[PDB]
C-alpha cells in the first residue's frame, strides 16, 4: 500500500472538522524491528514527515528536545536530530533523568527547570509520564507558556501526545500557527500517540479550535483508520538531510509585521526573533 | 550494568573494559545505531553519518565508554572526540562497538581507522 511506503499519517481535515464525544481508542493493531532502537525509526520518520512541511530552517538553528532520555540512560531521538538537522543547529536536550546524547547542551531534570533565555525555532517533545479521559496538565502547562514566550515566530513544535497524555490547551495553541496536524508514524501506528505538529508560529489567533473537541476527533481519526506497523520509508535515505534553507532571521516591532511579513512567516521563508547567543541553563 | 559498575573500582578503564571483553564478558549493549544511505566517505568520525557499505555508523556518545560510564574523559583538552559526532564501525565488529573504539585509533592525517581503511 501506498501509505506503508510514507512516514506515517496526518490527521485530515475531514476528521479535523467533525462534532463527536470523546471515546475510548480502539485500535486493531495494539512490532516490526530494525536492529536499531524503535525510537530511531519513530524519529526518523517524524523527521521525514517535517521534511514535507514549511519548516524554517536558519543557520545556526535553535532546536530543544525535551523527554530526550531513556530508562536505557541514551538518546536515539537526539542523535536522530543531529542526523538530520545542519551541522551548525544548537541542539539542546533535557530530561528527568540522567542519560548521555550527542546534544550541545544536556539538562537533567525537570523541564521546568529548563530557562530558555532567548527564543528558539524548533520545539520537539516526547515527553510522557507513564503513570474518566480528562485534559492533563503536567508537562503540558510549561509548553504552552513556552509556546506563547519562548517560541520564535514562524518557529514550529512537534509535542508527542497519546489517548490519555494530551492537553486542551494545548490543541487551542495549534490555533496560533499557519498550519497544524497530528502525524503519527508508521512504526508506531498500533500505539495511540501521535505528534501534534504546529508548523510556522505566527503569534495570533488564525483558528478557533476548541480542544476538547479536537481530542474527541483525534480518537475518531485513529478508530476510523486502517494503519499498518511499517518502516519501508525508511529504504531510501538519499534526502533525509533538513534541507539547507538559509532562512532568514529578522527583528521587528509588532506594529512593523504587516501582510507581507506574515505571509513570508506563513510560507516557512522566515523567522522573527532576538538574533543574540543562546544562552538555556538549568535554573 | 555489570562491565559499567567494573570500569568504576580501577584506575585504568580502558584496560579493564577490555580485558572483561576479552574474557567473555557481554559487550555493553544499546549502541545508539543509526539507519544511513551506505554511501559515506567512510571516515571513522564525522559530522555526519559517513558509513559505507562495509560499516555502521552509531551516535558517537553512546560508543563512548567514558561518556556512557559518566567517568573523566583522559583526553588532554578535557573534550570528547565522539560526542555530538558520528563514529563509524566496520561492520564485523558490531558486536562490541566501545571495545572496538578502545581498541583502535584513527589516523591523524587521514582520518580513517588504522588497519581499517587508512591507505596510509
Ligand atoms: C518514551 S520516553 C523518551 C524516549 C526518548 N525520546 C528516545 O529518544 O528514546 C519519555 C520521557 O519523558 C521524560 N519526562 C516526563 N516528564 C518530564 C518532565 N516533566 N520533564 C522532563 N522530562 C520528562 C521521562 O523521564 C522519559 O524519559
Ligand atoms: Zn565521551
Ligand atoms: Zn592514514
Amino acid at each position: 500500500a501506498s501509505a506503508d511506503w510514507k512516514p506515517g499519517h496526518a490527521m485530515p481535515s475531514l476528521f479535523k472538522v467533525q462534532n463527536v464525544n470523546l471515546e475510548r481508542c480502539e485500535l486493531a493493531n495494539y512490532p516490526m524491528p530494525r536492529g536499531v532502537h524503535m525510537n530511531i525509526a519513530k524519529y526518523m520518520q517524524l523527521c521525514q514527515y517535517l521534511n514535507t512541511c514549511t519548516l524554517a530552517v536558519p543557520a545556526n538553528m535553535r532546536v530543544i528536545h525535551f523527554g530526550a532520555g531513556s530508562d536505557k540512560g541514551i538518546a536515539p531521538g537526539t542523535s536522530v536530530l543531529r542526523q538530520w538537522l545542519p551541522t551548525d543547529a544548537i541542539i539542546i536536550d533535557n530530561d528527568l533523568n540522567e542519560f548521555v546524547s550527542d546534544a550541545d547542551i544536556t539538562l537533567f531534570g525537570d523541564c521546568v527547570t529548563v530557562r530558555v533565555g532567548q527564543q528558539v525555532d524548533l520545539v520537539i517533545s516526547d515527553m510522557y509520564d507513564p503513570t474518566s479521559n480528562e485534559s492533563k496538565a503536567l508537562f503540558f502547562t510549561y509548553l504552552c507558556n513556552l509556546i506563547n514566550n519562548n517560541l520564535a515566530l514562524g518557529g514550529s513544535v512537534a509535542i508527542k501526545i497519546t489517548e490519555h497524555s494530551w492537553s486542551v490547551e494545548l490543541y487551542e495553541l495549534m490555533g496560533k500557527f499557519a498550519w497544524w496536524t497530528v502525524f503519527c508514524t508508521n512504526a508506531n501506528a498500533s500505539s495511540s500517540e501521535g505528534f501534534l505538529l504546529g508548523i510556522n508560529y505566527l503569534g495570533t489567533i488564525k483558528e478557533n479550535i476548541d480542544g476538547g473537541a479536537m481530542h474527541a476527533n483525534y480518537i475518531f481519526w485513529r478508530n476510523s483508520t486502517p494503519m499498518n506497523l511499517s518502516t519501508y520509508s525508511l529504504f531510501d535515505l538519499s534526502k533525509f538531510q533538513l534541507k539547507l534553507k538559509g532562512t532568514p532571521v529578522l527583528q521587528l516591532k509588532e506594529s512593523q509585521i504587516n501582510e507581507l511579513v506574515i505571509s513570508l512567516l506563513s510560507q516557512g521563508k522566515l523567522l522573527i526573533r532576538d538574533n543574540d547567543t543562546l544562552s538555556v541553563s538549568t535554573d | 550494568s555489570s562491565v559499567l559498575s567494573l570500569v568504576n573500582f580501577t584506575v585504568d578503564p580502558q584496560k579493564a573494559y577490555l580485558d572483561f571483553v576479552n574474557a567473555g564478558g557481554a559487550p555493553l549493549t544499546n549502541c545508539v545505531k543509526m539507519l544511513t544511505p551506505k554511501t559515506g566517505t567512510g571516515i571513522a568520525i564525522s559530522v555526519k553519518p559517513e558509513s559505507t557499505a562495509d560499516q555502521e555508523t552509531y551516535g558517537g556518545a553512546s560508543v563512548c565508554l567514558y561518556c556512557r560510564a559518566h567517568i573523566e574523559h583522559p583526553d588532554v583538552s578535557g573534550v570528547c572526540k565522539y560526542k555530538g559526532k558520528f563514529v563509524q564501525i566496520p561492520a564485523q565488529c558490531v558486536r562490541d562497538p566501545v571495545g572496538f573504539c578502545l581498541s583502535n585509533t584513527p589516523c591523524n592525517v587521514c582520518q580513517y581507522w588504522i588497519g581499517y581503511g587508512c591507505n596510509c
